[PDB]
RNA sequence: CUGCUCCUAGCAUGCUACUACCGCGUAGCAUUUCCCAU
RNA sequence: AUGGGAAAUGCUACGCGGUAGUAGCAUGCUAGGAGCAG
């Protein structure tokens, strides 16, 4: 299931998600992060 | 349809298309606006895209000249050429294109979002075709977002004149006031149609809203009343005229022996017709828009037309044109809306007059000989070539104060904005001194002076009359709604209420709320001269009362006290929240 | 060739329990912002 | 001298449902190997 669009969009999630967690500016951006990654493994699913 | 380029401004006919305004640039200017943003779309004779009906890529990275069109790699013909030029993009004139690099700027223009104080000083920085760009483009987008505004769905209606509100879930539902625009939608599965231009405030006391439209039925339950937005046009003229020194009067006609206190002014209208312009930076108060008259009584003899921001400015401007020059010379230009009252004594809208006045929005494209404008810091740089363009004359004259509160610039949500970085002007007059200034407050007693030159201002100020002994204060809280529902002091009204009949003179006080609810609940309590600071820019009262809600970014703002309290004549009587704002001035407490 | 049984493997289904996340719904608690011209 | 106070960002608790992963139960079928009886 590599070369699928949930794959990618999951990819570009994790790329954000790890981007704001090294930035750590807000507990609600990491809250964001959390949504996006739920999402992302909602449609990978 | 072919211009110049702008960074480099070379003949050329590109436009870019993600870029909202879509500006003419050459080749390279393209090439490399399109390398740094994420622009992906240009605009030439025809639009970019891949041909191919089975492809629908509009990237300028990849695109092949099919034959006469433009092609995927999926689709690229086979004797082709990518139109992707040598570090360029391929079109219209190549051989002409001057380099320019400074397009970094021109990046960030269209690139940042206008809540950073960032943003508005970088803009107010670059090259005068980049500041028009700019300004234009955060107008469009201020556009875009009111727009962006609540969809009022509505249920019940009170009367012909008053109705009740309510709105959808989402979007922005923006206040009400007679300022902003509305009408409703009649959804009938079709008729869709307008039902006027209606505007609207809050009703008097409850769930109770005051509807007027330019028609008026009794409304329905299903409408719904969304703010549309106004087209923004370009212009051409540059915001500020250069200047140029001269030697003897540059053709005025002067009145010998007509006043007094403008004699030793004469010094600085002389000092005007030596140069092209001239501009006025001074304390308010202290003889601004009355450095005006006295200069026109100097030379009362041209076809001139004047203006302002606001209408009680230009309104307060007529009555004292009035008082010292003839009447029928002069002349106030209306709108065609007029929903906030004017000069209602003087000519409706006379643009065949001598000494002509009218607002910022309904200036003509007509010219005059010399001009006057009111309140630089209140305006933009946009307005200012404005009215360049459609009004050119031989001399002008520029009034502001950078103490004074800027135009509200609502996207600016982040940071103070400087004075100087008002506009062009403003950073003109911090950085090069004012053209003349006048500092002796003379509405206000020498009490008010002191304060405010002891506190705000630089310990320079003076006046010309003593203390009037009517300073007094008051201190206590009062309770507000504390969600959402701009905050409204009502135990401060009714100790208000309950009081002034010990305060015999004070029964006309101007009544100061720069909150529109409050500003509303305290006329329909009692009936005071009820007023906003917003619009009690530039004026003057023997009489006033001023009305502190609660702390706030807003009410703790010293540049908005400073300026409400720069409007004392005789009398005034004020309230408070806050302890050492409360300490801070030298008046009597009681 | 019929009937009975054992064992193994796989599948598939049903049901039960556990774990995580999600959003919803409800309840409680608590805060943060506070608005203006045409 | 009056029984007319929200937008909701944040915390906690409960439930639902979905999704995924884990363990358990029952079954339904298939396939294979083997043994007994007539
Ligand atoms: N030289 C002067 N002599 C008397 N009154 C003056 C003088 N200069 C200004 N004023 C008073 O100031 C009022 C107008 O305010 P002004 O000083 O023009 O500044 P602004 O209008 O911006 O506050 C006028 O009513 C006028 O009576
Ligand atoms: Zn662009
Ligand atoms: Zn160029
Ligand atoms: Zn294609």
């Amino acid at each position: 299931f590599s070369s699928l669009p949930s794959y990618a969009a999951f990819a570009t999630a994790q790329e954000a998600y790890e981007q704001a967690v090294a930035n750590g500016d807000s507990e609600v951006v990491l809250k964001k992060l959390k949504k996006s990654l739920n999402v992302a493994k909602s449609e990978f699913d | 349809a072919v211009g110049a380029c702008v960074l480099c401004n070379s003949q050329t006919s590109l436009r870019c298309g993600a870029c909202i305004r879509r500006p003419f640039l050459c080749c390279k200017c393209c090439y490399d606006h399109v390398i740094s943003t994420s622009h992906k779309l240009v605009l030439s004779v025809n639009p970019y895209v891949c041909n191919a009906p089975g492809c629908d890529v509009t990237d300028v990275t990849q695109l092949y000249l099919g034959g006469m069109s433009y092609y995927c790699k999926s689709h690229k013909p086979p004797i082709s050429f990518p139109l992707c030029a040598n570090g360029q993009v391929f079109g219209l004139y190549k051989n002409t294109c001057v380099g320019s690099d400074n397009v970094t700027d021109f990046n960030a223009i269209a690139t940042c979002d206008w809540t950073n104080a960032g943003d508005y000083i970088l803009a107010n920085t670059c090259t005068e075709r980049l500041k028009l760009f700019a300004a234009e483009t955060l107008k469009a987008t201020e556009e875009t977002f009111k727009l962006s505004y609540g969809i009022a769905t509505v249920r019940e209606v009170l009367s012909d004149r008053e109705l009740h509100l309510s709105w959808e879930v989402g979007k922005p539902r923006p206040p009400l006031n007679r300022n902003y625009v509305f009408t409703g939608y009649r959804v009938t599965k079709n008729s869709k149609v307008q039902i006027g231009e209606y505007t609207f405030e809050k009703g008097d006391y409850g769930d109770a809203v005051v509807y007027r439209g330019t028609t008026t039925y009794k409304l329905n339950v299903g409408d719904y009343f969304v703010l549309t937005s106004h087209t923004v046009m370009p212009l051409s003229a540059p915001t500020l005229v250069p200047q140029e020194h001269y030697v003897r009067i540059t053709g005025l006609y002067p009145t010998l022996n007509i006043s007094d206190e403008f004699s030793s002014n004469v010094a600085n209208y002389q000092k005007v017709g030596m140069q092209k312009y001239s501009t006025l930076q001074g304390p308010p108060g202290t003889g601004k828009s009355h450095f005006a008259i006295g200069l026109a009584l100097y030379y009362p003899s041209a076809r001139i037309v004047y203006t302002a921001c606001s209408h009680a400015a230009v309104d307060a401007l007529c009555e004292k044109a009035l008082k010292y020059l003839p009447i029928d010379k002069c002349s106030r230009i209306i709108p065609a809306r007029a929903r906030v009252e004017c000069f209602d004594k003087f000519k409706v809208n006379s643009t065949l007059e001598q000494y002509v006045f009218c607002t910022v929005n309904a200036l003509p494209e007509t010219t005059a000989d010399i001009v006057v404008f009111d309140e630089i810091s209140m305006a933009t740089n946009y307005d200012l070539s404005v009215v360049n363009a459609r009004l050119r004359a031989k001399h002008y004259v520029y009034i502001g104060d950078p103490a004074q509160l800027p135009a509200p610039r609502t996207l600016l949500t982040k940071g103070t904005l400087e004075p100087e970085y008002f506009n062009s002007v403003c950073r003109l007059m911090k950085t090069i001194g004012p053209d003349m200034f006048l500092g002796t407050c003379r509405r206000c007693p020498a009490e008010i002076v002191d304060t405010v030159s002891a506190l705000v201002y630089d310990n320079k100020l003076k006046a010309h009359k003593d203390k009037s002994a009517q300073c007094f204060k008051m201190f206590y809280k009062g309770v507000i709604t504390h969600d959402v529902s701009s905050a409204i002091n009502r135990p401060q009204i009714g100790v208000v209420r309950e009081f002034l009949t010990r305060n015999p003179a004070w029964r006309k006080a101007v009544f100061i709320s720069p909150y529109n609810s409050q500003n509303a609940v305290a006329s329909k309590i009692l009936g005071l001269p009820t007023q906003t600071v917003d619009s009690s820019q530039g004026s003057e009262y023997d009489y006033v009362i001023f009305t502190q809600t609660t702390e706030t970014a807003h009410s703790c703002n010293v540049n908005r006290f400073n300026v409400a309290i720069t409007r004392a004549k005789v009398g005034i009587l004020c309230i408070m929240s806050d302890r050492d704002l409360y300490d801070k001035l030298q008046f009597t407490s009681l």
